[PDB]
């Protein structure tokens, strides 16, 4: 099962001596055909001004991701990995990986970076590959960016500034980022919008949804975790027709349902012996 | 390597060289329409006379 | 009785390049290998009249 791809445009020595540098990494790409155009693989033909971040993990989740294997005159041998058997990998994510973690793969942050991938680019096209980051620091920044989100709407203060300048870094071992805003100007992106927005509403059908269906619940037999669960919305609440209701809970499924690049975190490597400058590491595949 | 530059420059030399004789003889047809255009008067004043 | 009086598999008709007359825009030229050919650029050497 092995893929290939060309590249239509005039491919330099300079260029095919820096992308072979990338000779074992992960390059994701929309549709498993075996021969595909260049225009496709990667990350480039999705981002734009209006869209964020979230919408990036949405489709890469969906997405199917392979290896790079080997370069050639203009056919570059791509490669997908199946489920069991081990492979090595480079490391394109910017912290030290150990002994036996799970890879996670997200969207990359630097968006118009110091880096700029060497300036290997073509006639408006550049390869950008995704991050690949062990799965504590994945889910802590997807809930770091989360709730940058969350502060987003009232900024003017001073204080909640400082707790977003606070939010923007971030620490691990030898590692300092500096992940950036989703807000760009007194306006937000949309679909980290309609991410915050969804959490935020699937959050407040359930705190006034819950209060109608313990009594729809309780009036079968009771536990003594019905009781203490009224408590709970009972300390909640003194702490301050079937045509509404169908859709109040359809709109719950289905609103939790956009979450779903976020509630789950599904692991797809596993982490084997490393290389000294930790930059290369066998692994096992997983998923 | 001294034989065949020096065919090589031969070469070159005769490819200019006939660029050169086509060049001359497409000029001379090009000054003699130039020279008969500045002979030639139009057709109405040729019917009137 | 259901008869089954004859079976028929159509033969169609192969067509090949060099018998199509699209061929006359091409200098078909088959090389032996492309693994290793990034760039495979032909020069000219064109005059100007």
């Amino acid at each position: 099962a092995n893929i290939f791809c060309t590249f239509d445009h005039k491919l330099s020595i300079a260029d095919v001596g820096k992308l072979t540098k990338l000779v074992a990494a992960v390059v994701p790409i929309p549709q498993r055909l075996h021969l595909i155009k260049h225009y496709q693989l990667g990350l480039h033909q999705f981002v734009d001004h209006t869209r964020g971040y979230v919408r990036l993990r949405g489709l890469l989740r969906n997405m199917t991701l392979t290896l790079m294997r080997r370069v050639e005159g203009n056919q570059i041998l791509l490669h997908v990995p199946t489920h069991g058997l081990l492979y090595t990998v480079l490391n394109t994510g910017p912290v030290t990986w150990e002994k036996g973690d799970a890879l996670c793969v997200l969207p990359p942050l630097f968006h118009g970076p110091l880096a700029r991938e060497n300036l290997l680019t073509l006639g408006q096209w550049e390869l950008v590959l995704p991050w690949i980051v062990p799965m504590p620091l994945a889910l802590e920044i997807n809930q770091r960016l989360l709730i940058m989100g969350l502060f987003s709407l009232d900024r003017s203060y001073e204080e909640v500034k400082a707790a977003v300048q606070q939010l923007q870094t971030i620490t691990f071992r030898d590692a300092t980022f500096t992940i950036p805003d989703p807000v760009i100007d007194q306006h937000l992106l949309i679909d980290m919008k309609t991410a915050c927005l969804s959490m935020s509403m699937v959050a407040n059908l359930a705190s006034e949804l819950t209060m109608t269906y313990v009594r729809k619940l309780a009036l079968e037999d009771s536990s003594m975790l019905l009781v203490k669960c009224q408590e709970l919305l009972m300390r909640l609440d003194r702490e301050r027709s079937p045509d509404d209701e169908i859709a109040r809970l359809s709109a719950l499924f289905v609103m939790l349902r956009q979450l779903d690049d976020l509630i789950r975190e599904q692991v797809v490597f596993t982490v084997c012996d490393v290389s000294p400058d930790n930059k290369s590491a066998t692994c096992i595949f997983k998923g | 390597l001294d034989k065949i530059l020096n065919v090589e420059a031969m070469h070159t030399v005769l490819r200019a060289l006939k660029n050169t004789a086509d060049a001359m003889e497409r000029g001379l047809i090009h000054s003699f329409l130039q020279t008969l255009l500045r002979k030639a008067p139009p057709y109405f004043v040729v019917q009137t006379l | 009785f259901e008869a089954i009086f004859g079976t028929f598999c159509n033969r169609l008709e192969w067509v090949y390049f060099l018998t199509s007359g699209l061929a006359a825009a091409a200098h078909a030229i088959k090389f032996h290998d492309l693994n290793k050919l990034t760039t495979g650029k032909m020069l000219f050497h064109v005059q100007v009249p």
